[PDB]
RNA sequence: GGUGGCAAUGGCUAACCUUUUAUCUGGGCAGCCGAAGCGAAAGCAACAUGUGCGCAGCCUUUUGGCGAGGCACGACGUAU
RNA sequence: GAGUGUGACAGUCACUUAGAUGUACGCCAAAAGACCGGAACAUGUCCCUGAGUACCGUGCGUUGGAUAUCGUGCGUGAAUCUGGGGGGCACCAACCUCCAAAACUAAAUACUCCUUGAGACCGAUAGCGAAAUAGUAGGGUGACCGAACGCUGAAAAGUACCCCGAGAAGGGAGGUGCAAAGUGCCUGAAACCUGAUAGUGAUGGAACGAUACGGCAUGAAAGGAUCUCUGGCAUGAAGGA
RNA sequence: UUAUGCUAUCAGGUGGAUGGCUCGGCUCAAGAGCUUAUGAAGGACGUGCCAAGCUGCGAUAAGCCCGGGGUAGGUG
């Protein structure tokens, strides 16, 4: 706090000299009573009793990094000036595993021929490319 | 300007911000163009809530050779398909190259004051 | 001597007050004569029992005279007519600072003394 | 934009384009960030002993012997360890595990380097930062300034620039400070006067360098303290044209 | 929170190297946060705006119009 | 032109500094010589490759280690290249991976008695307890606890001689010194104590003051000079005889 | 001449604050890093012309010998 500004007031901003000695005017220490006086807090804070669920080993579980249909669209004639893609006969040919990603989704709009090739696709995704003209491939 | 606009201006650090704030008042006196004064108490609030625009908004709503003011900073997601001018505070690289590209200019808020004073057809965009 | 390896006071007064006797001989330098730095190369030299130096600061500015004595835990001369008469009226000498005195002749009765001012 | 390189005799012999660095905005405020963030991770690490004040086995009496219930010595009643006890621990001194660095990112120290080196070219910063001086900003010098290898030299191009005022400024308001800074070593409180920047490594570094007040850096040396002493810009400063060259890119 | 830098083509680097004695300059993309959520998990995966109201500001016949931001819907992803 | 010393502030007075020199014993150390020697392939009813060990059961500790940490108490206990171990419960199979139960091994790392340097550090009730005749004086049977105390002056020039005094005290007078700064001596606050001055005071009522008006004293500087005193005239709000 | 006192200032005493000074302390960094039966560290006692403490030294006792640096003073 502003020290210099308490200097004179005696308490110093806590109320009554009382005040501001141990954990007891705090309830205790760290997230203590959570089940008793500071039931109400704990749920606010979250820190509510209970588990829930399970965990598998990050060995065998995995996250996908994703790209929707949209950003790749709107943003290809960068990555070509950029030289993750290229323009085949008019048709953008954007491999996602040089991009870092492994599932593209299906947000947004696909206004030009992509032909993506990419671990997996969400379904609209499928769609809305095939729709703009280009096609999808798998990665084997 | 009274001692509550003096707190927020004298709050601020930089003085192209400062200056700007002072100029936009002098110049919605004399102008008479509450515009000048309007974009001046939206420079004095907190820096927090500037706006921060991306291209997409500016091509959402705007159309050809439409002027606008953005009492903030120009960012660049997103594209911009039809000429429009812009008076921003900054401007990204990437916001540049695009408005730049598409046939648009990146003014500032000084010399869109000085284009025109009277802020006829200047639309605000936050 | 005392290097530019500390520029704190503290440092150089330590090194100074607690300095070893033979680094002490070389605190009693005075500033040569014209002629004497002119006839040895050198700027400047010790202070020595013997030798001639004109007093050039202090109560006794002008006075030449012979240095009667050294000290070197005190670094102070004491020259022949620079004395201070006490209250009995005896004469006793006032204890001079080699650095405010220029010596103008060298006593050379020491072969030894010409190296010992340079090199 | 341009500006006129000055011979070691001071007459303008050609033109150099100043670079990018030279047109930017002036900003006090990060020129203050990047000079408080250099001066703090100076600092140095400070503070009492471990225990001091605290080594000592004292234990209160309690009550019932008409005495405050301070510890007090095993055997004696002199009170010891506690705060407001004479020889006691200091309550909330210095650490020596106190962090003081400070960080600014490399982008906006670069606009604050930047911002200081376009004021070196404002006549209005450099006079009311306190330089004397009888030149035209910016001060750009042929590359000769650079293999001159005495003093003397020196003072022989900057009275031809109109410079030595500044230098003689700093030379005389030499004064020795108020206070305590005395005993540590910081006997006098100097000025700074000029800046010379250099291409790179070259005799001038030594040539200039025990001018008072004065600054021989090179172009990678170059900072945001050199540029804006105690965060107010507006320093003298003497380019040469090598100086100018590696500057294109140097700090955008 | 106030003030700033940069800004989805994002931000910042950590250790460390460069120190020519702790500053400093230039490097350093490892990593972190943001960028897609929902679900215990398997897994699947969304609007670059479809509509309305409307503040500021601008235009205006001074009563209306356009209306960023805001508000209210509609639609969509996923769990149940 | 870091700094310190020198009778007051020093780049040029001294020591230094920047920069160069030199150095016994040692330490590293390149050219060039002397020496044990190194690396591939072919063939295989061939030989060797670490035991109370690995593993397992049970108890306990420890661990984030969860039926899936490591340790070690008890018990049990292998195999031998057609072999053995591991791949987070056990087992089966596939795949991948290694070869324990023997041994050594620079560097990068830690620390601070010590050396050097530095400091938005402290500045004598602070900073180490200790500016060290300081772990001292002193305290405790003992384990152990543990202070206080820095400074004359440029130079002792550290007060001659004389008087009083029992005086090797002290005082007076007189000197030294720019200055008594006169030896635990720079500056020298307050409490406290002695005296002086102003006011008051032996008929007097107590938060020791604030406000107004008077008596006495002071009012040199730093405060006023159409300022202070005393009146006249003009205009005068609220109010108003 | 109102004593005993009270209030303010002044002079002096006591006292040791304040200021100024500091060869001390503290912290950080960079180095360097084992020693003792060839008797260490540590302690006791002694050791000086006048010397009690500390420091140094050991009956050769604030010291003895040799080489180098230093040079005119020295005797913590
Ligand atoms: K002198
Ligand atoms: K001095
Ligand atoms: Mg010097
Ligand atoms: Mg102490
Ligand atoms: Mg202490």
């Amino acid at each position: 706090m502003d020290t210099k500004k308490f200097r004179g007031s005696r308490t110093c901003g806590g109320g009554t000299h009382k005040n501001r000695r141990g954990a007891g005017n705090r309830g205790g220490r760290g997230k203590a009573g959570g089940c008793k006086h500071h039931f109400v807090r704990a749920m606010m804070r979250g820190y509510s009793y209970g588990k829930h669920g399970f965990k598998r080993p990050d060995e065998v579980s995995r996250d996908v990094s994703i790209v929707n249909v949209g950003e790749l669209d709107e943003l290809a004639s960068y990555l070509v000036e950029e030289g993750l893609a290229e323009v085949k006969d008019g048709a953008y040919h954007i491999n996602l595993e040089n991009l870092g990603i492994e599932k593209v989704l299906g947000s947004g709009r696909v206004t030009k021929n992509l032909v993506v090739t990419s671990e997996e696709f969400s379904a609209s995704a499928r769609e809305k490319i095939e729709n703009a003209g280009g096609s999808c491939i798998d990665a084997e | 300007m009274g001692k509550k606009s003096l707190v927020k201006l004298t709050r601020k650090t930089n003085p192209r911000i400062v200056s700007l704030i002072l100029t936009l008042k002098e110049r919605a006196n004399g102008d008479s163009a509450p515009i000048w004064k309007d974009i001046a108490k939206r420079l004095e609030a907190p820096s927090r809530n500037y706006a921060a625009v991306n291209i997409s908004k500016i091509n959402r709503h705007t159309a050809e050779d439409d002027v606008l003011l953005i009492p903030g900073k120009v960012l660049g997601a997103g594209l911009l398909d039809h000429p429009v001018t812009i008076a921003a505070l900054t401007f990204s690289d990437s916001a540049f190259e695009k408005i730049t590209e598409a046939g648009g200019k990146c003014l500032s808020l000084e010399e869109i004051m000085e284009a025109n004073p009277k802020g006829s057809g200047i639309r605000i965009f936050r | 001597m005392i290097a530019m390896v500390s520029k704190q006071p503290r440092k150089q007064r330590k090194a100074r007050y607690a300095a070893p006797l033979h680094i002490r001989q070389k605190f009693m330098g005075a500033r040569l004569s014209e002629a004497l730095t002119k006839e040895y190369g050198t700027r400047s030299a010790a202070v020595i029992t013997g030798d001639t130096v004109k007093v050039m600061r202090g109560d006794f500015k002008g006075t030449e005279g012979k240095v009667q004595s050294v000290s070197l835990m005190d670094g102070t001369i004491t020259v022949d007519g620079v004395i201070s008469t006490k209250v009995d009226g005896t004469e006793v000498p006032r204890p001079l600072n080699p650095s405010n005195v220029m010596i103008t002749k060298l006593e050379m009765k020491d072969g030894r003394r010409a190296s010992s001012i340079k090199k | 934009a341009t500006a006129k390189t000055i011979d070691l005799t001071g007459k303008a012999v050609g033109e150099v384009e100043l670079p990018a660095v030279f047109d930017a905005d002036y900003r006090p405020d990060l020129i203050k960030k990047a000079v408080l963030a250099a001066q703090a991770n100076r600092l140095q690490p400070y503070g009492p002993r471990l225990y001091s004040g605290m080594e000592t086995s004292a234990r209160g009496w309690g009550s019932g012997r008409g005495v405050s219930h301070v510890p007090r010595l095993v055997n004696s009643s002199r009170a010891a360890r506690v705060p407001h006890a004479k020889g006691g621990r200091r309550a909330h001194p210095p650490k020596p595990e106190a962090d003081r660095s400070e960080k600014v990112n490399t982008k906006e120290r670069r606009y604050a380097i930047r911002s200081a080196i376009a004021a070196t070219t404002d006549p209005t910063l450099v006079s009311l930062r306190g330089h004397i001086f009888e030149a035209e900003l910016p001060i750009v010098a042929v590359n000769d300034l650079e293999s001159l290898e005495r003093t003397k030299q020196v003072i022989e191009f900057l009275e031809a620039a109109g410079l030595y005022e500044d230098v003689l400024r700093a030379k005389y308001g030499r004064h020795i400070r108020a206070g305590r800074g005395k005993l540590r070593g910081r006997k006098y409180k100097h000025k700074k006067s000029v800046l010379i920047v250099a291409g790179e490594n070259t005799p001038i570094l030594k040539a200039a360098r025990n001018l008072s007040g004065v600054d021989v850096v090179t172009v990678d040396s170059l900072n945001a303290e050199l540029l804006a002493p105690g965060t107010h810009a507006g320093r003298l400063t003497v380019w040469t044209e090598s100086a100018i060259g590696k500057l294109e890119g140097a700090f955008q």
